[PDB]
């Protein structure tokens, strides 16, 4: 039972865009769907709902067609279309499947989110630089590797190492914005035995430009 | 009593095989009968349709050929029931309840062709009447017929085979084998004394009847409504308030079907020519309405899905109900052979959908679908007026297959049969047999 | 619209305490729900109908309240419970969320683990120079980094970023990133970051020489 | 008597508001009562299982704490019956039916505690017994209690509230409202004379009862079996065959519980010490079989969906039918508080599945799903052993929601009750009242 | 509408294998049994096999072991058929059916367009396109017959339309004849004495197996 | 397994005319189904359960039968009725279709419009020489073609190819193609092509000389 929303990314102020939520795992008909949003750092805010036969559609106190919620049961997909877009819609958009206990309704299963950035900038893919220790093999039981993800827009990117294989030992630090560009790093710590013995590759991925980069941390010499 | 009881228990449920072999044979005939009654009614609705084709230009000529096709067919039924079998006017269910009390006669040689061809007349001209009153009456007469043909003896064999016929008759009229058996238990048995109706024979009759219906009618169903949503518990109280409306209007509508029986009689005074001429104008009105607004005519099973799917407005739903409240009385209180059962199912469905729409606006926090209240109101009049809610519930259930609504359906049901009792209302099929025994000693 | 308000915006607690947070409403609400949102994650239906726990929620959690006062209560809080918790009603349309209670954990001290990384070969071939310094798995969050180039002190072009509190060891992390041009990086030699924490009175200081 | 009838017709269905209000409260309590009885049987079954984990390595010590835990709870429930209420043994539907004939009393001060804690013992131990016989007899006395408490007079009230209790009892036992009303109308009521059981009121009880159960039990259904295939006209003759198979086996099953009542009484002869021990040994065997062959113990609701889907071998379906016939006799014939309804749904399912299986191989032109024949055979032992086929039908309809199988379910049920009657066989709830009234006299 | 759309057939070499795919649209593809039926060129309909919605019973005709593998993908709403060890016997037009019944005597409810499977060791080969203009001593009647010859291609089939199929009236293409592992057919067209050579009549041949689109113009001879 | 044999393998009949085909069975069979296949289209289900018309099948169609001998009938045929009717059973496993019955329009005789064609200059340069002969629009379908090369009967390298009955004129056509090498083509001068039919005793000769 999954919810997988897409179509976020960059929009021009005043513009419009169509978010999409793919559902799988459950009879998507016989289910109200809904949209909640979360501005960066802020809390949740209900956008709208929609019943199974598309015959009932409700919204938050919004203007004429600010939001427009469609659905296509034929493809188990939910839709959302924001227009005349301003900075208050720069948020993370959640797609929730609704349901009830005693009948007071709740957001049952939430999606993962998709991110809308309202900005006048350019969609830029990142550059991924490997961060290997200086040729000062001050080996303890562990070595710390990094890679450095610089100069992309908009948010977010996803960094993994060895495709999740190293899950433990990883920190990805929150992106920092300068000159209308984002930069982050990612720490991975592994036994001195596991490296350079075994390959260590860092998997940066920037969906806003459908760009992945698999940089491999090679030692210096 | 213990000696008595211990002896009776050890010998319980031993229906004479003779009665059982004869039960299977009753339903096989009531089924084919019921199958053939329905094929007839359709066929003549088609002629009215196809003969509207050839006259589809002169809009006044069109309005008139539907008047005449319906008026002429209407009359053939008023006459065939006045001339040859008067107890086969109206629905005929009172008359079979009468028969089971040994208080009315079963004239099968007379009523089977009167009802059968009389019904093809009123039903096929598109009059606000259903197949049930006809098929239930026909069915008992059929179960009486076999009794005589085989000279089976006893009060049991008379009361059993007359029942298994009236059940297997409502079964083949709605594809409702349970709601078949439930009518005999809940509404058409001797209601004040124990009787030797063998349930296990009513059952074998309903099976054979239904099997006949499925041989000529399968793959298709009379009401298709979808799978509507579920009913949260913080929603059931809306289904109580609905039953309270049905509970008060149920009896009011009983006064009118009883009242207007008496006022249509003042028209013709009992005279087969003033009477057959009246019902030809009633029957010719239903044939005209069935074109200028067909939802105010016919049995009403067409508008039920259009209604439950929320396809009507609030306005059209107010019109259809009032208009149908009127054409329902005019067809049944005129005595034209045909049930009021189905033309009520349409009444409750229309009322439900209305209440449904109102809730949807006052409670968006309840995420409502009006269709669910339609399904709750559908058997609600059959609870507030003929007062047989267990048969009404299980009937709408067997026809709409939304068992997840069984709880609101049971709550609106009781909410009517209760508030009707508390507003002085009467089982209409027994407010008739009452009145029909009152003149029989006056 | 029902405005809901959660009582502490941010709390701290030490595993074994009994945390209680409280959701309050402008008008009366009934059978409200709670959501758990750990760092970098989608909200998770945590408590519904005031006091019923979603399947898989550990029995240490409990809900209660009525009218305008509602509370969630963790009985002997554990370290994994660190998140922001949201409440939400839908007894009045449109439904509305609370504003969140960020639960923070209190734990034993824990010293940074400093790692210094020089500009990469690929990065010099586009005329930048980022020197990166990792400070991993310290507690408390209070830490002060310090960039010394060739004995001097640097303050132009240094950017820091801390992680959230880890959901198992409750530690913090941070990286400090100094950005220079290709030429400015080459007119010096010996770089170093100085990490100072409450777990060490002499700052931990990792360094490297361009030679 | 025409003039009497015209008077009676006009005064039809006018239940007195005091009975209609009191049916509301009997529903509610029987509702809460049944819900507690069900949460309790669960709690014991779980602790029982969390003990097998404290001992999951030493497999000999495992089989011991699997046995003694059931034996203790079994004995505790046998004892609670013989020492304070003995008409709470076995099902208890015979006794509430006797109470409708005014031939046995409703000792609610004594059975309410005995049936409830006594059942919890035998049911929580994992004996092969239902919740129905217990919530029914319990629901009955809960009706009598409120009668005696508010001292309402008349026959109508004592028979109505006694009924709505027993009906709302079975409603809340199976989340089956219609099935309960139909149970009183087809089976519970006095079957040789008239009755003043206000049916409208039995409705009000059932409504409240079911609403209470819904409050504590939604989003999870007792049997989930999903939409199965349809049944084509040229397949009906196969269900009528399956019904005949139930018809000759229904009476054979009644004979065994009665003889086994006899054959087990020869082990204790009334002696309350021999008996409470025999309970422990029976109970402890189910708690052991519960661990080592779980489909042969317990109430059998858990293997109903497994059998329907087709996930048992025809071999394993045979094993389960024999073993579960045996354990149901050992558990119900012994007298341990608890019903035989539930165990008869399993045995019925497990049979029709085995039939559907053979039905599939022999006729692939039919495109048979073997699970349609199990839905038909579920309500089938209720037809051929207790002869209440209209109830088991609406009961199975209410639980499995496969209405497209209404005809094969009817057909198989008539198939079973007809062959049962014809092969010389007695309704089981009635042939137990008989031997129970026969001794409430032959001792003189 | 209810649409059954199968694909996947084509040229395959004896001993090879192929996986045909029938995609459903317009109905709940579950709740239905699905079936495969093929039709050899110049023969009757033959039944392969069937498969119930939960894939729990698969029936194939009397034909060998792992010859046929029927499967379904209810999540994709697609039906699959794998044929192994392909003979010339397996050259046929393969149909996809949805099963139902009436009285319970099961029938083949809605069929699909089909797809064609060709089992030959012959190699894919483009067609040579030749005009058939009438000879210099043309007995110029009221209507003239033109033509083109589509010679030596493989496999089937080609498409032959004239003036982008405007001249659809009075056209027949003939069946192709196979000879030494190549196909040849000719198309005809009859137009008025007043149209040719006055206007341009053209022959559009398309052999997509070899990516061939060609228009050949018909000019008068001598 | 059960064999079906549809008896009038091919047949013609005029429009507005009674048509009647057959399905026989090697063992007894219950409730047969019929499909109508037009060339290029999916078989359409036409008649099921021995007798029951499908939605859209016009009422001029009908079937009846029993045991081991069923049939299909058209009261008044039409043009659109021309096709192939396949019976198929499933009373026994496994199901079986019949061989087919091809239903063609009967019409009034027509004689061929013969066209003879000299090998194109394009084909000759590639080394080949095919003379094509077009016998177009005629009834009935049976016919003979004969090739003559410098007045002499050639029966090598000749291949013919009838079409199926036409839609518009409900006639036929039949191409005959004689293929020689270019070397053998230039040895002779007269190429004649002779059509023998039912509609005359005197064949329609069409020839050309290269000069
Ligand atoms: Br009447
Ligand atoms: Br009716
Ligand atoms: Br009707
Ligand atoms: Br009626
Ligand atoms: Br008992
Ligand atoms: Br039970
Ligand atoms: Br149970
Ligand atoms: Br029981």
């Amino acid at each position: 039972v999954r919810l997988l929303e897409s179509g976020g990314g960059l929009v021009q102020p005043g513009g419009s865009l169509k978010l999409s939520c793919a559902a799988s795992g459950f009879d998507y008909s016989r289910y109200w769907m809904s949209w909640v949003r979360q501005a960066p750092g802020k809390g949740l805010k209900w956008i709208g709902e929609i019943n199974p036969v598309s015959s009932t559609i409700n919204y938050t106190p919004s203007l004429k067609d600010k939001f427009i919620i469609s659905r296509d049961n034929a493809k188990d997909t939910l839709y959302l279309q924001i227009s005349k877009v301003r900075s208050e819609d720069t948020a993370l958009y959640y797609c929730a499947r609704l349901y009830y206990g005693y009948g007071y309704w709740y957001f049952d299963v939430w999606g993962a989110g998709t991110t809308v950035t309202v900005s006048s900038a350019k969609t830029t893919p990142p550059s991924v630089y490997p961060l290997a220790p200086g040729s000062a093999a001050a080996a303890a039981s562990m070595v710390t590797l990094g890679c450095l993800v610089k100069g992309y827009f908009p948010e977010p990117v996803t960094v993994t190492w060895n495709s999740g294989s190293l899950a433990a030992g990883v920190h990805t630090f929150p992106a920092v914005l300068q000159a209308a560009l984002y930069t982050l790093s990612s720490s991975v710590t592994v036994p001195s035995s596991s490296w350079p013995s075994e390959t260590v590759t860092c998997n940066v991925a920037h969906p806003a430009s459908s760009t992945k980069v698999d940089k491999k941390i090679v030692p210096r010499a | 009593r213990r000696r008595q009881l211990i002896r009776q228990l050890l010998e319980r449920d031993k229906t004479p095989l003779a009665i059982l072999f004869m039960a299977a044979v009753v339903g096989t005939l009531v089924g084919l009968a019921a199958v053939a009654f329905d094929k007839g009614v359709a066929w003549l609705q088609n002629q009215r349709m196809g003969a509207l084709v050839h006259t589809a230009d002169n809009y006044p000529l069109l309005l008139t050929v539907a008047f005449l096709c319906s008026a002429v067919l209407a009359m053939f039924g008023y006459f065939l029931v006045r001339k040859y079998a008067p107890e086969a006017g109206g629905s005929g269910i009172p008359e079979i309840e009468g028969a089971l009390e040994d208080q009315r006669p079963v004239r099968w040689w007379r009523v089977l062709p009167v009802k059968f061809f009389g019904g093809l007349g009123t039903l096929g001209g598109g009059m606000v009447l259903g197949r049930n009153g006809p098929t239930v009456q026909i069915g008992g007469n059929i179960g009486r017929m076999v009794l005589d043909i085989f000279r089976l003896k006893g009060d049991e064999a008379r009361h059993t085979l007359l029942a298994t016929g009236a059940a297997a008759g409502l079964a083949a009229a709605f594809n409702a084998p349970l709601a078949g058996i439930l009518f005999i238990i809940e509404e058409m048995r001797p209601q004040f004394r124990y009787t030797l109706i063998s349930i296990k024979a009513v059952f074998i009759g309903v099976i054979m009847s239904t099997i006949m219906y499925r041989i000529f009618n399968h793959e298709v169903a009379l009401i298709d409504v979808g799978k509507l949503s579920d009913a949260p518990l913080n929603t059931l109280w809306l289904y109580l308030i609905l039953g309270i409306i049905f509970g008060i209007f149920g009896p009011i509508f009983n006064k009118w079907v009883l009242g207007m029986q008496d006022l249509l009689h003042r028209v013709h005074g009992g005279n087969i020519t003033k009477w057959v001429l009246m019902g030809g104008a009633i029957g010719g009105l239903c044939g005209l309405l069935g074109f200028v607004a067909p939802a105010t005519s016919g049995g009403g099973f067409n508008l039920i899905p259009i209604a439950t799917a929320g396809n009507f407005s609030m306005g059209m739903l107010v019109f259809i109900f009032v208009a149908r409240v009127i054409t329902t009385l005019l067809c049944f209180s005129s005595g034209a052979p045909g049930g009021i059962f189905a033309p009520m199912l349409a009444l409750g469905t229309v009322l439900g959908t209305a209440f449904g729409m109102v809730a949807v606006e006052l409670f968006p926090q309840y995420h409502l679908e009006a269709g669910t209240f339609a399904i709750a109101g559908m058997g609600a009049l059959l609870a507030a007026s003929i007062r047989a809610p267990l048969t009404g519930i299980i009937l709408v259930l067997e026809m709409t297959d939304n068992y997840q609504l069984i709880l609101p359906m049971i709550i609106t049901g009781l909410g009517a049969t209760l508030l009707a009792q508390f507003t002085g209302g009467k089982p209409l099929y027994s407010a008739i047999l009452a009145r029909t025994l009152a003149k029989q000693e006056a | 619209d029902i405005v809901l308000t959660q009582s502490p915006a941010i709390m701290s607690a030490a595993p074994g305490d009994k945390v209680t947070m409280t959701c309050s409403a402008s008008s009366s609400v009934s059978y409200i729900h709670w959501y758990q949102q750990k760092s970098g994650t989608s909200p998770k239906r945590w408590i519904y109908d005031t006091s019923k726990l979603t399947s898989g929620v550990p029995v240490r959690f409990s809900g209660s309240g009525s009218g305008t006062s509602y509370s969630l209560t963790i009985n002997t809080m554990e370290a994994e419970d660190a998140a922001t918790y949201y409440c939400q009603q839908w007894s009045s349309h449109p439904q509305t969320f609370g504003g969140g209670t960020k639960l923070e954990i209190l734990r034993a001290d824990a010293a940074p683990t400093v790692s210094i990384f020089p500009p990469s070969s690929e990065q010099l071939t586009s005329g930048g120079a980022s020197v990166v310094c990792f400070l991993n798995n310290f507690y408390p969050k209070d830490i002060n980094v310090k960039w010394k180039i060739d004995g001097s002190e640097r303050q132009n072009g240094v950017l820091n970023s801390w992680t959230d509190q880890d959901s198992k060891d409750s530690t913090y992390s941070m990286s400090s990133t100094l950005t220079l041009t290709k030429d400015e990086y080459e007119r010096h030699n010996s770089y170093t970051c100085e990490a100072t924490h409450k777990t060490s009175t002499s700052p931990i200081v990792k360094s490297f020489n361009r030679a």
